[PDB]
């Protein structure tokens, strides 16, 4: 069972792809249509490219090419890390609601596959504090709890040793759900890796799995029922183009080439897939059945044009600055500084861009104010005036009453 | 034109705050909008409003759309939605200005758990603590506190996993009671006056007794203040002797105030005398329990000067100065909240530790019920005195019981001698169970038997009866039995006199010459048997053995030589040590409540044999 | 645009200030002269190693900006350094004898056999030729502290001084102690301000008792003195009758003066907690004073093999937040106590975070449930301070004076019998639905439903014996006021468990209930009843039983000594195997063997015995008692509902 | 979305240093913070 979810990218993960198309533009059209300053040929500048944007595809601070010092990395909140990708929202509001069901005794596991090693190691710095039974099947692990898996003498010379009996009755036990983390490097090196542990679900980070591995097909040989496989699932990818291949149902540079020319073309392709439930759908794939709940439409539509070779970003409150297409060779050097400092001034139009935005807001509270204390201070004007015509009322009645007294006299 | 009497919700009140604030040299923003540049004591946190995701978390889907659709209906729609809910308003105005209080409460408790500061204040109207999860109610249109906490709870689960919630709003905190009274990492703990339908709402959730359900259990404390008036030092014990030591046991990661000042000095909802002096102890107490994880939210107020300073004392506290003095430490607070507290203790130690073993609770174990059954443990002592009573009235003389048909009470409540109706004459005798005089061991709360001494002082007066071959009518009131708790011996006794006069005394043949005896506090009884009626046709003198208990006043209702004629056929010794005309002549004994039984038996009997002649 | 409020200063008095700090290199030189080597194993017991390690642990977490530990002026922005002088003879003379002051004018200028012939000579205190100026230098120093405290120059002022200062009399010195320190500045500060400074309350929280300053002020009232120590009244220093707790001031000093004094070495944190919450904190606010002065000692901290008590510093952080919300803000902290530096140094650490102001951390365990006669030591005090105080009456409902010269004993013959009651319900409701048999038993004057039988006894082959008195009463004293409701109290059946464990498994089962004497101590002649009843029903019915075997006794409180007198004058181990008792608090019973000597051993196989945690033993046994155990708990009712499981389980081991 | 890129740049930065503690912003308010963790 292989089911999918819509994914889309954020404002940031949008604005970081037209960095990177304004750092490859020119050499990708050109192949469309310290050290030696030769770098690297066109097949290295198309694998940077396919392999910085699958960078941007997962939690946009993985552009660095930077070792995380393993201290700040689990000393972070989890909704500044989820702001990031909208991949981390859907996934951590997926495993609050599959922890947060409703259970009798149910013990069921879980599992997570990630293509790589720093995807895992962000999963598990996401995934650290919260109540699961976790297992991870790879190397240097986080801060690592040793969960593991299911398969009184007062005198001299006496022994009544109570003890033994008596701790079982005082030791309380887990009842999280069971987890575990492992990459595909590791499913390809070896297999029965995760045949040991009855696993039911596999939502996994990876939309590639090539679902019949061996150690994967002994899975689902040995369970009663069939084991939903769950991927994330980005709508216009160059991932989704081998998905779209796949999806019925040398060579790999015309693969690469096809898959980027969909994923530029429909680069800003405005449609969207949204409305997805996860109670409903987690409750389909662990209970058993066809989720329907899932949008079926899997596919976009699309010889050569121009149009979408010049790198275009999004709207900006008065900061109006351009992009620049590197028109020219590479160096490493020239390629990091020249992303460091394009950075830079994109972080300096939006730090402009936010300190601008400012004094219209206080203008409106400050006469949202002054509105709000002429009206209360009408309103109190209103009681007093209220109060004085209800005290003279009586005045008014006492002097028709005399009024009709001298008519009597007048009579 | 309701201008004059506004309705005390009122968007005014957070100015009044922000007004106060800003000019003790806290805020240093003239304009009274909201910046960001506050200065050097404080920082401001922004705000945002609550999404559906978060609060749909503890509210359904129902009143979601219910409050969605209420945004933009007519002007009749929204005035018969306003007189349909309990208490309420719609607006208009409304649907936008209901998702900012959650939005607020959530990002001061983000700031101060993510450790962006130290302790948060958010002044925030509308109120967000009556809202059922399903309905609105009562001025409230989303529960706030209870968003928030389930939203930490959900969103940080790796520093957060318990939460103590206090509200010391003179309303019953109802719905988020309700929405927490199953689960076990929340403590809510609340102050309020109770009463029973007299205040608002009262229902049966505000009383004490609640104490949790299913695996929350032990997880809500209700303290109920029963009479509106309360002071200074009726907070002071209350935190002391209830909620600081369970907030030590309970260990929170997070303390939430729920605070409402209604029950402030000079309101008129609430009626108490409350110091801004005594919330800046009670807050320094709450600072003190966790290691300083605080939000304060804002509930209730409805005068503006009070409120003012209580929360400037609040402010002044959570910024670090000390609080200032009380206006007057002599105090000494009313006895009955001191016996409800006990009452409280008592279960709290049935759920707790931290009651047991310090105030005399270990002894029996209470969570089995007080039964006659053998599946608990425990058993009543009323149920062996008077069964033992019984079997040596029986042996002796084998005295009937009189049934009470038509009420339920225990079987052998009354006594009487056989053909007590064909009896010329009839003592009828009200006494109390009797007083022991033994060792309580202070910290199991047991007593020794060895040391019991135990005297049956209301028998000898049958001794007496018995020699007279008069008819005896023995009654015995219970005081309150511990068990139902709502029992009051006062209208019980009333119950049983008025029935026996009305019921069986009217009936009687040979009735003639009745006297009457009351030991100790039941004679109040008698008293509602003699202001009531007219019985002096037939009875002749009343007795009462009062002792060291407060005076009882005959007022009658029918004539009013009632009263001189009790002033002149009654006799009511009382304490010595006591010191203090339509009482009907108290009498001051001499040495001493047996000690004056044996002094004056003599005394009063040859004066019932003088009546009697 | 138009201005509403205007822009000020803010008009608070407490934080913009700094913590006031007393400390100064010149008070580490007055020193013992070297006697014997016991010293060099001797916890020494007031050495000048002490201050400058408290001064480097506040530098060492950033509260001081001083990189090389020496007086310095540059302290930083959270803590202000206060001046040092030495006091004047006249301040000194303000509370000492002149003839006190020219001892140490003499002691100044011995030689030194003179010197030695001194320090042997005096009450447990030492000398020096460097101990004039060094005994000047504190006091004044702390009259500095409080000089910066009531003028409002700093928040709050701690005074890392040394050599203490709470154990001289104004006649003689002691303990250690060359001059007073807190009583001389308390009079300064009195006699120097009249108009700010009204009521003064003093807290000493060292272990030995502040005999001094008592002394000092035992007739007066602007000042309040509290003190905290153990008493033991002739063994543990000073134990004088000076540091009882029935002292209460004298003269117009009466109802000013407040000892607490711990029964037994070993108390905790929540001891203190206790007393804190109950006492001081009620009493504080109704004497409201202007300032309160700690004399500290952290003698009393965990780790220290003089006091032996186990004061985690959370606990001492809890206690000056506390102390801090008493006053309205003024404060000042002095040293006179401490043996082990590390403890010390823990303790002056959280003591610095919260006098800053950072709130105290929580505790390290919150149940300990402290011990009993902490209890029963804080009822006797608040008895007195009912009398002279006035918020602890009517809330513990002393009720005036109240002291109870009934309980008089002369007409005992009229009385409720009380345990026939008890006993006949009892039989009542176990007959009612269990049918049980009232065996008789001749030739012995005892009341009928004294052994209850299990319907057809013969026929039952395991038969267990149940063995108690009459059970214990739960008993409410009304709140308001003095007695106690009898009607509301409560019958805790104890055996009832274990006869219904035994009855759904159709075990024979048999009951014997044994009365308490009246008027007894111990209930010596009940046991000599159990005994007989024993002996009698071993004689005349089971040993003529024909279907028996494995029987087993279960013994309940007392009269536990008939199971023991019914082991050894006969001899019964070939049909029985396995006795229980739970004592509870009573004495132990001590088995003597007649017909053999290894029935000893036997009896020390199969049994268990469960006594209190608060014993008067575990302060091991001889194994003629046979294998008892110390459970945790208190009371009958705590051990069975606790061990109760244990116990059904070793029954259940005892057979097939 | 400024916060969001403001924190990726003050987190692992690329190459240079061009533009590139109390308060703790990353969570260190410690109470059951390493406690709540096994540690075992
Ligand atoms: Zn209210
Ligand atoms: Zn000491």
């Amino acid at each position: 069972k292989v089911y999918y979810l819509p994914v889309t990218l954020t404002q940031f993960q949008k604005d970081l792809s037209e960095i990177l198309i304004s750092l490859h533009a020119k050499s990708f059209k050109a192949s469309i249509i310290t050290h030696p300053y030769p770098t690297l040929s066109q097949r290295q500048l198309t694998y940077i490219f396919d392999s910085n944007i699958r960078a941007i595809a997962n939690h946009p601070s993985l552009l660095v090419d930077h070792y995380m010092p393993r201290q700040l990395l689990r000393m972070e909140p989890t909704e500044s890390s989820i702001a990031g990708s909208h991949k981390f929202q859907v996934l951590n509001q997926l495993i609050n609601s599959i922890c947060f069901r409703d259970r009798p005794n149910e013990v069921i596991k879980c599992a997570i596959i990630a293509h790589s090693i720093k995807e895992l190691d962000l999963l598990e710095g996401l995934i650290l504090g919260k109540k699961f039974r976790t297992k991870r099947l790879s190397g240097t692990s986080l801060y690592n709890e040793k969960h593991k898996f299911p398969n009184y003498t007062g005198y001299s010379k006496d022994d009544y040793d109570y003890s033994v009996k008596r701790n079982l009755k005082k030791r309380k036990i887990n009842t999280d759900d069971w987890l575990f983390l492992a990459t595909t490097k590791h499913l390809k090196h070896d297999q029965y890796l995760l045949a040991n542990y009855d696993i039911d679900m596999i939502i996994s980070f990876d939309p590639m799995l090539e679902v019949e591995l061996p150690a994967l097909q002994v899975l689902r040989n040995n369970a009663n029922k069939d084991i939903p496989i769950i991927k994330l699932l980005v709508q216009n990818s160059p991932d989704h183009y081998l998905l779209d291949s796949e999806i019925k149902n040398s060579q790999e540079y015309e693969e690469i080439k096809s898959s980027l020319l969909y994923f530029l073309q429909a680069r800003n392709a405005p449609v969207n897939n949204c409305e997805i439930d996860y109670i409903k759908l987690v409750k389909c794939c662990l209970e058993g059945k066809d989720c329907n709940n899932i949008l079926p439409v899997l596919d976009l539509i699309t010889s050569s044009d121009s149009g979408f070779w010049q790198p275009q970003l999004t709207k900006l409150q008065y900061s109006s600055t351009e992009l620049p297409l590197w028109d020219g060779p590479l160096d490493i050097k020239t390629y990091q500084t020249e992303l460091m400092h394009r950075a830079v001034i994109r972080l300096r139009d939006i730090q402009d861009e936010y300190a601008k935005g400012t004094v219209p807001l206080y203008e409106k509270r400050l006469n949202e104010t002054q509105r709000q204390n002429q009206l209360d201070e009408i309103k109190n004007s209103v009681g007093l005036t209220f109060k004085k015509k209800q005290e003279v009322e009586k005045s008014i009645n006492d002097s028709e009453k005399r009024l009709k007294h001298a008519m009597t006299e007048s009579t | 034109f309701e201008y004059i009497d506004p309705h005390p919700e009122d968007p005014r009140r957070i100015y009044r705050i922000y007004k106060i604030l800003a000019e003790n040299g806290l805020i240093n923003d003239p304009t009274l909008s909201g910046v960001d540049d506050l200065g050097d004591l404080m920082l401001k946190i922004p705000v945002r409003a609550a999404t559906s995701e978060e609060i749909l978390e503890v509210h359904t889907k129902e009143h979601l759309e219910f409050i969605e659709s209420t945004e933009k209906m007519s002007r009749e729609e929204l005035l018969k939605e306003t007189e349909k809910g309990d208490s309420v308003y719609f607006n208009n105005d409304s649907y936008a200005s209901a998702r900012l209080p959650c939005g607020g409460a959530i990002e001061a408790c983000k700031a101060v758990v993510e450790g962006r500061v130290k302790n948060s204040l958010a002044v925030v109207r509308p109120p967000g603590h009556h809202a059922e999860p399903q309905a609105a109610g009562g001025f409230c249109l989303f529960s706030n506190v209870a968003v928030a906490a389930k939203n930490i709870l959900k969103n940080y689960p790796e520093s957060v996993r318990r939460i103590m919630i206090l509200d010391w709003d003179i309303h019953h905190g109802n719905g988020t009671q309700k929405s927490f009274y199953q689960d076990d990492q929340v403590l809510y703990v609340s102050l309020h006056r109770f009463e029973m339908g007299k205040y608002y709402p009262g229902t049966i959730q505000g009383q004490y007794d609640q104490t949790g359900e299913g695996k929350g259990e032990g997880f809500n404390c209700n303290i109920t203040w029963p009479v509106g008036g309360v002071g200074d030092a009726e907070y002071m014990w209350a935190f002391e002797q209830v909620v600081m030591p369970m907030g030590r046991e309970f260990k929170p990661d997070l303390v939430i105030i729920s605070s409402g000042f209604d029950a402030a000095d000079g309101d008129t909802i609430g009626q108490c005398h409350v110091t801004p002096s005594c919330y800046g102890h009670m807050t320094h107490m709450l600072k003190s329990l966790a290691r300083g994880n605080l939000c304060v939210v804002l509930e209730g107020g409805y005068n503006l000067d009070a409120i003012a300073r209580s929360a400037l004392s609040v402010a002044k506290v959570l910024i670090g100065e000390p609080p200032d003095e009380l206006p007057d430490p002599l105090s000494d607070p009313k006895p009955e909240v001191i016996e409800m507290i006990d009452k409280v203790i008592r279960l709290q130690s049935k759920y707790w530790n931290c009651f047991r073993r310090r105030h005399a609770n270990s002894g029996c174990n209470f969570n089995e019920p007080i039964n006659d059954s053998i599946i608990s443990k425990n058993f009543p002592l009323q149920k062996a005195i008077r069964q033992q009573q019984q079997h040596y009235l029986s042996d002796e003389f084998n005295f009937v019981t009189l049934p009470l048909v038509s009420m339920d009470l225990p079987d052998n409540t009354v006594l009487c001698t056989p053909n007590i109706s064909e009896s010329n004459t009839i003592i009828i005798v009200v006494h109390d169970t009797s007083d022991i005089w033994a060792k309580r061991n202070v910290i199991s709360g047991t007593i020794d038997l060895s040391s019991s001494v135990i005297i049956d002082n209301s028998l000898d007066f049958i001794k007496w009866g018995l020699d007279r071959k008069y008819g005896i009518i023995d009654v015995n009131i219970p005081l309150t039995l511990f068990e139902p708790d709502n029992y009051s011996g006062m209208i019980t006794s009333q119950e049983v006199l008025i029935y026996l006069w009305d019921n069986y005394i009217k009936y009687f043949p040979s009735v003639a010459k009745i006297a009457f005896i009351g030991i100790g506090d039941s004679y109040s009884g008698i008293v509602h048997l003699l202001g009531h009626r007219d019985t002096r046709a037939v009875t002749k003198t009343v007795i009462n053995f009062l002792g060291d208990k407060q005076l009882k006043p005959l007022v009658p209702l029918v004539d009013e030589t009632l009263s001189e004629w009790y002033f002149k056929n009654s006799l009511i010794f009382s304490n010595n040590s006591h010191q203090c005309k339509k009482f009907g002549r108290v009498l001051r004994c001499d040495t001493d409540l047996n000690n004056i039984i044996e002094e004056r038996f003599e005394e009063a009997t040859d004066f019932i044999l003088d009546s009697f002649e | 645009r138009q201005v509403i409020v205007p822009v000020c200063m803010p008009k608070i008095h407490y934080s913009p200030l700094k913590t006031g700090l007393c400390y100064d290199v010149r008070m580490r030189y007055h020193a013992k002269i070297f006697t014997s080597y016991f010293e060099y194993i001797d916890p020494h017991p007031e050495d000048p190693r002490r201050i400058y390690r408290i001064y480097k642990i506040l530098a060492e977490n950033g509260l001081i900006n001083d990189p090389t530990l020496s007086g310095v002026d540059d302290l930083g922005d959270l803590m202000l350094k206060i001046p040092v002088r030495a006091a004047t003879s006249e301040e000194i003379l303000e509370v000492h004898t002149k003839e006190h002051l020219e001892f140490i004018e003499s002691t100044e200028k011995m030689s030194r056999e003179e010197l030695l012939k001194e320090t042997e000579k005096g009450d447990s205190v030492y000398f020096n030729n460097d101990s004039y100026a060094s005994a000047r230098l504190p006091c004044g120093g702390a009259i500095e502290a409080c000089k910066a405290v009531v003028e409002g120059r700093v928040k709050n002022s701690l005074a890392v001084v040394r050599p203490p200062g709470h154990h001289a009399e104004p006649q003689a010195a002691g303990g250690f102690c060359l001059f007073s320190n807190v009583a001389v500045a308390a009079k300064n500060i009195l006699k120097n301000y009249p108009e700010s400074v009204r009521r003064i309350m003093i807290l000493d929280w060292d272990i030995h008792h502040g005999n001094g300053t008592q002394k000092s002020f035992y007739q007066d009232d602007q000042v309040l003195y509290v003190s905290l120590h153990r008493f033991e009244m002739g063994k543990y220093y000073p134990g004088t009758i000076q540091g009882q707790y029935d002292q209460t001031g004298e003269g117009k000093g009466e109802g000013f003066n407040c000892n607490i004094t711990w029964p037994v070495g070993g108390v905790g944190d929540a001891e203190y907690m206790w007393a804190f919450e109950q006492v001081v904190m009620p009493m504080g606010r109704e004497f409201k004073p202007d300032l309160v002065i700690i004399s500290s000692g952290f003698d009393a901290a965990d780790g220290d093999t003089i006091g032996q008590c186990h004061v985690t510093p959370s606990c001492y952080g809890h206690m000056t937040h506390m102390l801090k919300s008493l006053a309205r803000g003024n404060l000042c902290v002095v040293l006179e106590g401490g043996y082990n530096l590390d403890a010390i140094a823990r303790s002056a650490l959280s003591v610095a975070k919260v006098l800053i102001g950072e709130p105290p951390d929580e505790l390290p365990d919150p149940l300990s449930d402290p011990k009993p006669e902490v209890i029963e030591m804080i009822d006797k005090v608040i008895r007195l301070q009912s009398k002279y105080w006035n918020c602890f009456r009517r809330r513990h409902a002393n009720s005036g004076c109240n002291f109870n010269e009934p309980l008089n004993d002369s007409i005992i013959s009229k009385n409720f019998p009380l345990q026939k009651a008890i006993r006949q319900q009892q039989q009542h409701y176990l007959s009612d639905e269990f049918n049980f048999v009232t065996l008789p038993l001749v030739s012995m004057d005892l009341p009928d439903n004294t052994v209850l039988c299990t319907p057809n006894i013969s026929e039952s082959n395991t038969i267990i014996i149940v063995v108690h008195d009459t059970s214990d009463i739960w008993a409410k004293r009304n709140v308001i006021s003095g007695t106690i409701d009898l009607s509301s109290s409560v019958i805790i059946d104890n055996s009832l468990d274990f006869i219904k464990w035994g009855l759904d498994r159709k075990y024979g089962i048999i009951d014997v209930n044994i009365p308490l004497t009246l008027f007894e101590p111990d209930n010596y002649s009940g046991m000599i009843t159990s005994q007989e009843v024993l002996i009698y029903l071993w004689d005349n019915y089971i040993k003529y039983f024909p279907s028996v075997a494995k029987i087993a006794f279960i013994g309940i409180g007392d009269s536990y000594s008939g199971i023991v007198h019914l082991l050894g004058h006969r001899d019964t181990r070939a049909v029985t195997k396995t006795v229980i008792n739970f004592l509870g608090d009573k004495q132990l019973k001590p088995l003597v063997p007649l017909v053999d000597e290894t029935l000893s051993e036997w009896y020390f196989k199969n049994s268990l015995i469960f006594s209190n945690n608060s014993h008067q033993c575990w302060k091991k046994p001889r194994k003629k008692f046979g294998r008892v155990l110390r459970c945790d708990t208190d009371g009958l009712n705590n051990i069975i509902e606790e061990r109760f499981e244990e116990a059904t389980d070793f029954i259940l081991d005892s057979f097939e | 979305s400024m916060k969001s890129l403001e924190n990726e740049v003050n987190g692992p930065l690329t190459k240079f240093s061009t533009e590139s503690q109390n308060d703790f912003q990353s969570l260190k308010a410690r109470n059951k913070f390493l406690k709540n963790y096994i540690t075992l």
